[PDB]
């Protein structure tokens, strides 16, 4: 599934 | 949910899809440079834990947050764009960014 570091990314990352 | 930034981003990222979520920050910065601040500056979390780092510099940041009038499944957000330190709780091996703290 996807890890909290994934989740970090894909809700506030935006390179 | 229409087409200014916060309403486009929201959607496509899985946070409104199913729900209207109240705030979110997006970080316009590198990858790398948003992981590197797990090693700059160590601070208390809100919460009094310690594993909580706060940037050296300012990063480029949206803030997107629910108008008073916003109601699923329309949610509508209020987009503002500014440059600010960036505080984030850090995890694992590697030690990587897990949760966004705040921003100063």
């Amino acid at each position: 599934k996807e890890t909290a570091a994934a989740k970090f990314e894909r809700q506030h990352l935006d390179s | 949910s229409s087409s200014n930034y916060c309403n486009q981003m929201m959607k496509s990222r899985n946070l409104t899809k199913d729900r209207c979520k109240p705030v979110n920050t997006f970080v316009h910065e590198s990858l790398a440079d948003v992981q590197a601040v797990c090693s700059q500056k160590n601070v208390a979390c809100k919460n009094g834990q310690t594993n909580c780092y706060q940037s050296y510099s300012t990063m480029s940041i949206t803030d997107c947050r629910e108008t008073g009038s916003s109601k699923y499944p329309n949610c509508a957000y209020k987009t503002t764009q500014a440059n600010k330190h960036i505080i984030v709780a850090c995890e694992g091996n590697p030690y990587v960014p897990v949760h966004f703290d705040a921003s100063v």
